[PDB]
């Protein structure tokens, strides 16, 4: 009995380095343990031989030869193979496949953000956006009504005095002299009430903003990813994902393909290692597209900077390949089905995928990072400071030129 | 008692000139711990160099509401405009100390001292925005160098001259 | 000859047109399954006549005291060859017949109601306090106003001056007129102390409410639902979900299974539509697990108040029944895999599950969570601002009428 | 083999389906399942029987007989006793005991810890008392300093200036001395910084609403507190407290002997009913298993165990001259070592419970602020207003 | 006849006297075990003379060449009738000889360092705003002060009035220096806006810092340890604790057993002493998972930085070893049960574990748990304020110069 | 200035009528309570449920700083003294409108009346504090008459201090 397994896949791991625990079980992983489990289930001799082709499987129909595990099975040197192998049109007609033990997904991934350091938008982040315009409109209106009360109703206050009175009214400090009337007291009181409610709401809002943090994702779906058109995207230079994107039928996928058509900075990455290095180097743009299993494998790797958004662009699965029909095809099919129905396959999957990872142990977020008000949250505050003081000096100079 | 006041303004302006010259000459701004690894690197506004490491001896020049500030940080346009306006203020107070008849000269002097305060605030705030604006920056940080304290002292003597010379403005206006 | 295709009466796949009457004959059914049957008959080449199973049940091949019936029962009896219908892959229906290929992936998942909270207007302004406290502070303000006026008249000033000084004292303002005498000074001091303590308390309460409102844990995946222990969950008494829960192996799914077996929320469901009704009527206090296919069908066809959350708990597939010793086993497998890989099946799924659905979730964009205020609670601030402008126009018009 | 057991609520209970089956498969819990496990371990047919007397097992010390399980095994009625039975000095010369498979002792229990609602203390519930003593001391000091350094500022004008500075307001009049400006600025800065700190502390207190453990958390704190304490009439706890030499329990014994005689209760149900009606009253000292049973029942209000005191063992009882004594000893040792009694204990006393809120904390809505946190302000407000109008009347009538 | 008892010393049983070996021998033995041996010898009547352990260990099953060692190995291989030194209950111990009764119980318990922290003084003032922001706002305050003087005297109202208005503006207090021109008014307004947003941001950050600092809770029980992150913990290797962890099958116990099974850090150590010393060296995140008895012993040691937290995970017991068929098996069982009931064992535990401990004699040393800003953190402000007031007093004397010199 | 004294008289008489309606009858307790949720009512010396399981009966109810506030909130002795002090305030206002040449004692009567008003304020707020202290109550349209009693007290006080302002011109 000969079984093949590609070592260049996230399904095997070396035991120590070499000449330690020597023998037959030199590789430990998902696929080899599944093979051992089914061999204990039905009775199958254990083998260690690996095809020197390297590729999982390909159809070189131009030369009428099959390369990889599927070619090694169809020409004949083995009968049982456990490896990550996709199922396609040309592979089924030559080699029958069993039921898929694991579902495959294709998804986009982005780099985990670090922080946001904008300019005036730092101070603009709380208390929304339109509230500023509405409160400036309210300030102008209350200044107009105060000027009308002071002038039309029965004084020594012009438009500048009225706007200064309204500005000091907005800032819970007081005034130099009261209008001393029964009319202005109520409007001054309601304006003071509104501005103190606004200031208390701002303080509470910033306290709630700073006590906890959420890190909302910039994107949530592939449709929104295509619609935003601000982050670079690259699938792969060639392979199953590129072929699926080049020959898709869903309406948004043709738009996505035309977006790849007008790609300037060489989004076609030669190797997946270069792609993950590029997406882990720069977080501002260049989000990647990759298979779900490889993304989940990179989710538990020492850099610990990656996050998927969910959603499966394409659905397929990994199956067990056997050469033609024999007395072992039905046996291995029922063995795979029985192991898939039972949780033992899921037990092995969860164990080997979560016990080998350390990045996901710190789930959600870490609350032990507070420090103080660094300049990131203060850059807006001091930028509005420098703008206000510069504009105040400028208007002081022009008002001196106007009057004195 | 105005001769002592004008001597104090002159010595404060001379101290400001000396601080500006040693600022544009030396590179003692920040006692940063970077690479040449956390090692003592003279991070400079106009010249950044090192003292330790394997690459000691060779150093080079450093470099809708963020591009302008980034260009300001790269080109150092506001510190340059600041030192030019200090030079202009020194020239105008020299004209004041040689020519007493004119009156708008000390108006220009006070405006130049105040704009020196403005430009110093803009320069120090863009410098601390360049230093503290990155979340990446690094076990140890902060611990500002000596030239930050010299710039602070230049600022303090800037309010000193901008108070005493403006008081001289007030007394010469009332007389 | 004329071949037959048997189809189970299932809601999300095959529809008997409610019009009945006309269009009877070949086009008696419109839906996913009949379209797939027409496509496979046009591809491999035969004529199909629709049939309905007698007992109306899926059936199984359990080793009971005979009395075998169902879809596989009528397949093995002789009067059935091709069954284009949904069919879960199970070991009890594999020992006699084999399936071709899972065209789509099945997965059990939790379903949750839509969390919708409409913040009121002027009612939301008094939300960060008790209305008794607002009544207390306003009535104490007017009481100390008249008391301050009488003690100032006892130990220059009028009713308007009294109101101005009292409200400016109420809300941290300076005044041009001085509170003469030590008695008036200490009244002003103690009432300033009261307004400071009450404004600090109000700001603290608003900060606490916003902090507890933002710091919330939405339910995702299964571990969060397992360790929240606040929302009831359950499945059917019998079916694939009960079989999967009985054979759990993972520790977290073992905890889920023993929590379900504790019978604190029980199952409380007979038909899954009744579970959908009771989870709509639970106002989010209950949750229920069911298949992703029917969950998507509920989220589309029913009014948009329920959807899915989290990933699939297990990997499962579908299939079409084929005879053990017929010539219609391999070509149908090859053609259905060709349709699955080409994406025409994906196109039909998109057409039947995204186009003819009276829901704006997939037909329009969602709402972006920008945090801070969103014209919901500050909307109440704008309605008390409306009250303020009402008081301002009231006092201005009544003053002009009094002078008139 | 035949075994007798005593109907004890946290060890054996009647199943809901009483009419489904009668016999061996009629009980569920710790005792009967442990008996089934050890019987399957050695290998024997076993039957379950109830005690005819109901006694826990003790010597009457006058007729030289035993009533209960020890009385039945001594007089030849049962050759094994899987029912729980504590190890005492009197139950060793007539019966044999195995190694203790459970550890129990006398533990404290209090009522439900709830948030208090004081009237005056809620005005300054955060911060402390010395903080406001020092702020008043600083207020008087800055008033005196401002009055003395300015020489219109008399003995009332400077006080008014400082008082206005204490609540974020300026003043109508300002001095012409830079010393007064400096002291006013630093006092304004201190007032603003302490008001900000107090407001933030109140916000944190209101947003956590965390309940702190009461004073009754240790025996030393139990002896030093004024709260009441109680125990059972006559039993293991009473026998332990009758004779002591530890020099910490004699004070507790004198506290029992000097307080009201209401501290003694007949049954544990009456005791939990008596402690349930008051947040304070008398905290009790009772068995650890009784506390663990009561903390996982439908009234999920009191679930406090506190510190662990005393040592007691629960063991299986076997008669003298039995061939299975070594067999049952090695069996209970194997179950204690490999671990299935602890697994069943976790599955039954912890996993099987009316509420699971003790496993993980939950967040509750804080609701409205109510008025208890504000009621203390109105009292000092009306008191200051009354003092002010009385002094105004006196000053205007006299002066 | 004189009876020899096998005694092995770890802590604090057979510790030798501080006077070296100037005494007569066996009479120079002080501890819990030797006192219990003297009492149990006086109860029934025999000799309690100690014996020297041959191997210095406790003994193991030793599947190679069978045999036995330790105290139980000396007991089974003749020349021993009474064993006083404590030893754990194990199946291989029971399959050869039998115990009497566990005189006092124990269990494996979690061990953490005592949380010790001190609030700062003047440095506590710069917690929620760092120190660069304070310098920036102070220098901006003097800048806007001289700018306000310029615009008031350019567009009374002297430098003193400008400082008055600026100082009133920095705390939103106001002043009576109102210029006729709108320029100074708008300068004051924008400075009011700046100082108010600084005050609001400071309040927000101090509230957030207090909430995040006080919200965290100390570790307890075992479930919180199971869901704990970023803190290391584990047990030793040469001991029965690892065997008990491996033999457990409870879902939570097997859960964290699988958690530290992939021991990426140095979870397993060799000896208790070296592990304790390296915990002292680290003192930030580690737990040793030792027995409750030795943990209670080491929390009474000289450094006084360790404490007992949580409960016992199991119900292990001690026992005094006796040979099978001897005449000193049942009377010693009766007498040890009598002393266990009498509480004399509790008295000996109290005197040798809580009274003779030179450090930490009073366990209730810090139990107030003041969850508010006491006079340790905010009173540092009271320092700088009084320092500022002292500065005020200092400038007062120089202003006294301006008054009189 | 006859309008001023007739306004004081009509305000005092209206306050008499509405405060008698407020305190005399048994109408002020609405809450989600159990007397089985049925209509309940509190009172000055007794508590009564109009319908339900307590029909035809009207039961005489029972019950340092904490003890004092509990006694004031439960026994309601201080509200009794406050409404009786309102009665003497109304009687002395009647004496004031009978003795129109009373310069200072009319002002003293005003001070006594506003003192009774603030005593009623402190009583009703400690009452609702005790109502909120039960778990660890709304306007009953007669507790609304108590609120209107506060409003009419403030109104008669402000018109009174308006006519002492008129007395300043008169005197
Ligand atoms: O049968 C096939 N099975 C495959 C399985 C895997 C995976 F399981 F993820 F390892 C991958 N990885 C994709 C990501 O980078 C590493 C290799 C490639 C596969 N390919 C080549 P494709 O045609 O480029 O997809 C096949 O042909
Ligand atoms: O040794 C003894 N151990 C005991 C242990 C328990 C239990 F808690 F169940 F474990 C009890 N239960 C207390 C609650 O009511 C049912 C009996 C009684 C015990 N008694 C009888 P006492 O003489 O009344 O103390 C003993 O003597
Ligand atoms: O019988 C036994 N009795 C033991 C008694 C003790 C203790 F009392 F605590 F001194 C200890 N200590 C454990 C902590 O470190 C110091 C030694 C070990 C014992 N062991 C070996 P284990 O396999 O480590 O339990 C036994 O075999």
């Amino acid at each position: 009995v000969v079984v093949t397994t590609i070592m260049e896949s996230p399904y095997v791991m070396y035991k120590k380095n070499h000449e330690m625990f020597e023998g037959n079980d030199k590789y430990e992983g998902y696929c080899v343990d599944l093979a051992s489990e089914i061999a204990k289930h039905i009775g199958i001799k254990y083998k260690i031989a690996i095809v020197p082709d390297g590729k999982y499987g390909a159809r070189d129909a131009d030369t009428k030869i099959w390369n990889g595990m599927v070619g090694e099975l169809v020409y004949g040197k083995a009968e049982i193979a456990i490896a990550p192998l996709t199922i396609t049109l040309v592979r089924e007609e030559v080699i029958d496949f069993s039921k898929p033990f694991m579902s495959l997904g294709i998804s986009i991934m982005i780099k985990k953000p670090q922080k946001s350091k904008p300019g005036v938008f730092s101070f603009l982040d709380p208390l929304a956006y339109e509230i500023w315009m509405c409160i400036v409109f309210a300030y102008i209106g209350v200044s107009v009504v105060l000027f009308l009360v002071s002038r039309f109703s029965p004084n020594e206050f012009g438009i500048f005095n009225s706007l200064w009175f309204s500005l000091g009214a907005f800032m819970q400090q007081g005034c130099d002299i009261s209008p001393r009337s029964l009319s202005g007291r109520i409007v001054g009181g309601v304006w003071w009430f509104f501005t103190l409610i606004i200031i208390s709401s701002y303080t509470a809002n910033l306290a709630a903003f700073l006590t906890v943090e959420r890190m909302v994702s910039p994107i949530e779906s592939a449709e929104d990813l295509a619609k935003q058109t601000e982050i670079a995207y690259g699938t792969l230079d060639s392979g199953s994902t590129k072929e699926f994107f080049r020959r898709s039928k869903i309406a948004v996928y043709e738009k996505m393909w035309t977006y790849m058509r007008s790609a300037e900075p060489s989004v076609f990455t030669r190797t997946t290692a270069e792609g993950v290095a590029r997406v882990r180097k720069s977080k501002g743009k260049f989000a990647f597209l990759l298979e779900s299993t490889m993304n989940e494998y990179t989710e538990q790797r020492k850099p610990c900077d990656t996050m998927k958004v969910g959603g499966n662009l394409d659905s397929k699965g990994y199956g067990v390949a056997t050469p033609k029909g024999s007395s072992l095809r039905t046996p291995v099919n029922l063995a795979v089905l029985k192991l898939s129905e039972a949780g033992v396959l899921d037990k092995l999957k969860n164990k080997w995928w979560y016990d080998k990872g350390e990045c996901g142990p710190k789930d959600s977020g870490s609350k032990d990072k507070t420090s103080a008000l660094s300049l990131s949250n203060v850059a807006g505050v001091f930028y509005i400071l420098v703008g206000g003081l510069g504009l105040a000096m400028l208007v002081a100079l022009i008002e001196f030129c106007y009057k004195s | 008692d105005r001769g002592v006041q004008m001597l104090l303004t002159t010595v404060g302006a001379f101290a400001a000139f000396s601080l500006m010259t040693i600022a544009v000459g030396t590179d003692y701004w920040l006692y940063s711990r970077g690479v040449c690894e956390e090692v003592m690197t003279h991070s400079g506004l106009w010249r950044t160099c090192c003292l330790e490491g394997n690459f000691k001896g060779l150093c080079k020049q450093i470099d809708t509401a963020e591009y302008f500030l980034r260009a300001v940080r790269a080109s150092s346009i506001f510190p340059i405009l600041s030192v030019i306006l200090l030079f202009m203020g020194g020239l105008c107070i020299a004209a004041s100390e040689f020519y007493k008849t004119r009156h708008n000269i000390i108006l220009s002097a006070g405006i130049f001292f105040v704009s020196a305060g403005l430009s110093n605030i803009i320069g120090i705030i863009v410098y601390i925005s360049a230093n503290a604006g990155d979340p990446s920056k690094k076990k140890n940080s902060y611990s500002y160098g000596w030239s930050f304290y010299f710039g602070a002292l230049s600022f303090i003597i800037a309010e000193m001259v901008g108070v005493l010379a403006v008081h001289m403005f007030i007394d010469r206006h009332k007389q």
